[PDB]
């Protein structure tokens, strides 16, 4: 695959054990290799060549490369683990680098907390530019990962959706708000308009018919 | 390899 | 071992952009690649190719018409190229250190740079209010929201009634910078009282104050 797959969220409280999953069996034909980075610096090098640490990573930390799934496992979860992990590994198919999606390891502070949704139809003065865009705003989800998906009269909509990168609350949750851009005349042209935000596997749905 | 990039050997 | 990126923060759509990577306490005679990875943002990580001193190269296959990786021990530097760029190659660009064979691990990163593609001058946002629709009018709360669209460059600050307010980050939206603030207030002094939400732009010398007005 171009990208492999690791689930997006993994959370356990501090002292707990954790396994980050990277997905043939073209992963055993190569070495893996696994990055850790915190917001604002550079991913540094955690696991090497499937199994082995460089210097300054602690036994708690090790990999493992059978077939069909790569893992990192990480005993011992600290607060200072809290951070993106993405696999890496040869591609010899597409031969190029290939990178995983990517894994938020969340080290539970608080109670897990739904997203709150709200979503906005556009307003009449960016109409008269020929232009809608629906604003569909997250607060207050811990763990700091969401999917949004949306759907026009029940279909998914494949373009036109943007989605803002998670920020911190003062309450340590997180918000992030999607757009999604029609034409005025599309916006006049369909009946029902839906913002799906899917968090630790529960989605939470707000839609909007422009009749009443 | 030496200065290659693959697969293992 | 410390890689340093440097090159422009701003490239323009359709020319090329340059990156250079100064590479300190290591000789580049060694058996390593030299390379370049990119993050856009709140995106992941994406291997661009890498370069060995011998003058082998190795490219993303999709980018591999558009990239020229080169590297000169003798200056201990590594250069990028990526021509005829686009508003989809906005991100983190990091020069990496890479054993190759069968290994393939990066260690070290560089701190990496920003670089952001923009056709953009200077561009005031538009400033758009968010009402709830048809919907809820029995709500206890009620949330009122700006929509701050098409400026350039970042920042902007949204201030509400002058000073719970929720203000969301900006995004890159083909050359400009999107986002959006809400307000929940209680739903007996809205729209009664008056809701208005100020957007400055200071390097524009712009400020917008839009009331929130309910929808017919
Ligand atoms: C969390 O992981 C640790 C270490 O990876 C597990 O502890 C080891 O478990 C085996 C058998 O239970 C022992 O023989 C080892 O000596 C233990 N080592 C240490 C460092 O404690 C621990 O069991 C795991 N937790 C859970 C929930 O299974």
């Amino acid at each position: 695959q171009s990208v492999w797959t690791q689930p997006p969220s993994v959370s356990a409280a501090p002292g707990q054990n954790v396994t980050i999953s990277c997905s043939d069996s073209i992963l055993r034909s190569a070495f893996v290799s696994w990055y850790q980075q915190v917001p604002g610096s550079a991913p540094k090098l955690v696991i090497f060549d499937d199994r082995q640490r460089p210097s300054g990573i602690p036994a708690r930390f090790s990999g493992s490369n059978s077939g069909t799934t790569a893992t990192l496992d990480i005993a011992g979860l600290q607060r200072g683990d809290e951070a993106d992990y993405y696999c890496a590994a040869w591609n010899g198919r597409l031969s190029a680098f290939v990178f995983g999606s990517g894994t938020k390891l969340t080290v539970l502070g608080q109670p897990k907390s739904s997203p709150s949704v709200t979503l906005f139809p556009p307003s009449s003065e960016e109409l008269e530019t020929n232009k809608a865009t629906l604003v569909c705003t997250i607060t207050d989800f811990y763990p700091g990962v969401v999917t949004v998906d949306w759907k026009v009269d029940g279909t998914p909509v494949t373009q036109g959706m943007e989605t803002t990168q998670p920020s911190k609350q003062s309450n340590n949750k997180y918000m992030a708000s999607s757009y999604l851009t029609l034409t005025a005349r599309a916006w006049e042209r369909h009946s029902s308009y839906s913002c799906q935000v899917t968090h630790e596997g529960h989605t939470v749905e707000k839609s909007l018919s422009r009749a009443d | 390899e030496p200065g290659e990039r693959g697969l293992k050997g | 071992v410390q890689l340093e990126e440097s090159g422009p923060g701003l490239v323009r759509p359709s020319e090329t952009l340059s990156l250079s990577c100064t590479v300190s306490g290591f000789p580049m005679n060694e058996s390593y690649f030299w390379g370049w990875i990119r993050q856009s943002p709140g995106k992941g990580l994406e291997w661009l190719g890498s370069v060995i001193h011998t003058g082998t190269t190795y490219y993303r296959p999709s980018l591999e018409s558009r990239l020229t990786i080169a590297m000169d021990p003798s200056k201990n530097q590594v250069s990028l190229s990526l021509t005829s760029v686009t508003v989809a190659d906005s991100a983190m660009y990091y020069c990496v250190r890479i054993r190759g064979g069968s290994s393939n691990w990066l260690d070290p990163w560089g701190p990496g740079i920003v670089v952001t593609a923009s056709s953009a001058k200077t561009t005031p946002p538009s400033v758009y209010p968010l009402a709830p629709g048809c919907g809820d009018t029995t709500g206890s709360s009620v949330t009122l929201g700006c929509l701050v669209k098409g400026y350039f460059p970042e920042s902007v600050t949204v201030t509400w009634n002058s000073g719970s307010v929720h203000t969301f980050p900006a995004l890159l939206q083909s050359g400009l910078y999107t986002m959006s603030s809400s307000v929940t207030v209680p739903s007996s002094t809205w729209p009664s009282q008056t809701v208005t939400c100020s957007v400055a732009h200071p390097a524009s010398s712009t400020t917008v104050d839009k009331k929130i007005e309910p929808r017919p």
